[PDB]
């Protein structure tokens, strides 16, 4: 009501925990691969980038290493990992067992109706809802509508 | 106590050595933490000697739960200041460092205080020998046909 | 280089302490209602990785880690309508209550949006033009520069 | 069978835990500022709005408290604290020690898709939905379609 | 005493070590304070040993209050000059600094003065053995048929 407010304040560093007990996975490898494939096989893996402050994306080796805190760590330091969406995730423990396996991380999305709805409609901003012309024009895709205000 | 977990002992030892702590720019890689935890478990198993050595509250990882670094240690509050000092002393050769004399003195003091209570509790006197008569002043064990002491048995 | 890598598995913790809500119970009910009573709830469904769905009894249980578990394996639970969840501890206390996990109701709003929106589709989401035109009705867009052959 | 899937059961509250350990920030403070700046000073901070159970927003002071569990407390546990733009997070500990500092963070709100969909698409009531023509024209706004 | 809080003890120890004071223009960093207070609690928990150790007025934080720096300590006015000197001697291993010999001597003196009163109070003589007669001079315990001493019991 007051503003759009589309950004949620949440934990900016992901946390990985064990499945049978409540404790962070220590020195547990993480593998990332294509949709519905085994990330352990090097043929199915996708590039994984580290996003520095400068905005430069530097690719690193596929097996990501977790620390005692449960967060992805590179060379002892916490890093921000960004990859192309739609990646299967396979978390492996230090011993060599399997903690979790997710075929499509986009399926673990609280709202899945929006994904289906976005495909089958036309996008066009109405002038009535936005206060001014510039705001409506900036967020406009595929034509507009001219109404009051 | 803020040192509830084994990884807390490892981090305290690393801080005492100066290698890495909370306010340091560079940090050690988790495999080093795993190796330090394994070395700590080895150290604590050698002191116990299976109940016949130093006795302190300590629970060994059963290996069923994967991360042995995360589980809690049954150490009482007094033994903490000794365990991580000794762990830091043993970790110095792992890197190129050498432990400072103050850390060595603290480890000595900690182990001595760890064992003093068990040493007091284990100082017991053996019973009377087998061929030792009981005098005529008992007047009850003497009248109960039990003239001689039973023995160590 | 779009979506940050993160753990999408849900972890349920206590409100006033750092605990895992061991052996807790989660009730999925109807919108803006109390799901404790047995009459006022909605069905729940498991979604395996392949895509099959299985009917599941209402009193969802929580593992020792804090993740929902059925039999001995971690699972993913999907409902068709909008729901209100209520997490309880083993002793029966209330951990958290959410009147609306989603502020809107997906089913009724889906029907309304189907009624009051145009059904044209775009080529961007569909790899091939034939696949796009197969499921496209009432319009098509030709968004990307599709190659002829 | 294969029934339609619309919403998945998930935990909507985030936990803030201390780095290098697995403890929860006891009573730390969260400072939210612009992208690549220092959130501590008043100049760089950005407005922060509560999101109530019903759609509404209440502004609050920038420093955010954290309870023992690791979730932002306010008085009772507060819902989603939605801000605008992409902020920089500077989490402090109980005694003013810096836990972690991140420059660029951006996560979108999954809730309230109805408002976005209404503001997004354009209206066409069609004719198959309604039995007759008069009732279809009565509910028709800026468009109409035939069989 | 103006050293009521644990933070005052930490600041005094750091100033003695020369790490952070006003005589040196540097300032105290909070994480150093946290590490030093954790080390102080660990060291003080080792000395008391559940009572069988050095007895001084001290309250151990149950961690119900998250910030343990601000809370009060029950140290009597005489033990303060020993506690923070020992704390400063212990902290220096965290950095590469080495404590000056004066600090070591002062810590020795402080600990000795801490334990001397308890040593005086705990030096008690054992009672008479069980098989020891009371002579004919008592004349009251002898008339009460209570000829022999009761024993250590």
């Amino acid at each position: 009501t007051d503003i759009t407010a589309n950004v949620v304040v949440s934990n900016p560093r992901p946390i990985f925990t064990e499945s049978r007990s409540f404790k962070a996975v220590a020195n547990g490898k993480i593998y990332i691969g294509q949709i519905d494939t085994d990330p352990v096989n090097p043929a199915n893996q996708i590039p994984v980038y580290i996003e520095n402050e400068d905005g430069s994306h530097v690719q690193i080796t596929q097996p990501l290493i977790i620390n005692a805190a449960g967060k992805i760590v590179y060379n002892g330091q916490l890093v921000k990992i960004v990859t192309v969406q739609g990646h299967s995730m396979a978390i492996y423990d230090a011993n060599g067992s399997q903690v979790d396996y997710i075929a499509n991380v986009l399926k673990y999305d609280p709202d899945q109706y929006s994904i289906e709805a976005d495909k089958k409609f036309k996008y066009s901003v109405k002038l009535s809802d936005y206060p001014t012309l510039q705001d409506a024009a900036s967020a406009a895709v595929d034509g507009l509508l001219i109404d009051r205000d | 106590m803020q040192i509830k977990t084994k990884g807390d002992l490892v981090r305290a030892a690393l801080r005492k050595l100066g290698v890495a702590s909370d306010a340091t720019l560079t940090d050690v890689e988790p495999q080093s933490m795993q190796d330090a935890v394994d070395d700590l478990e080895a150290m604590m198993a050698e002191w116990y000697q299976d109940g016949k050595g130093i006795i302190t509250g300590y629970v060994f990882s059963d290996d069923e739960n994967p991360p042995a670094e995360g589980d809690d240690h049954g150490l009482r509050s007094s033994a903490v200041s000794a365990v991580f000092h000794n762990l830091a002393c043993r970790i110095a050769p792992d890197y190129a460092l050498e432990a400072t004399a103050k850390i060595i003195a603290t480890a000595k003091y900690g182990k001595e205080l760890l064992y003093k209570q068990t040493a007091i509790s284990r100082a017991k006197r053996a019973p009377y020998p087998s061929r030792m008569p009981t005098g005529s002043g008992n007047s009850f064990a003497n009248l109960n046909e039990w003239h001689y002491f039973p023995g160590e048995q």
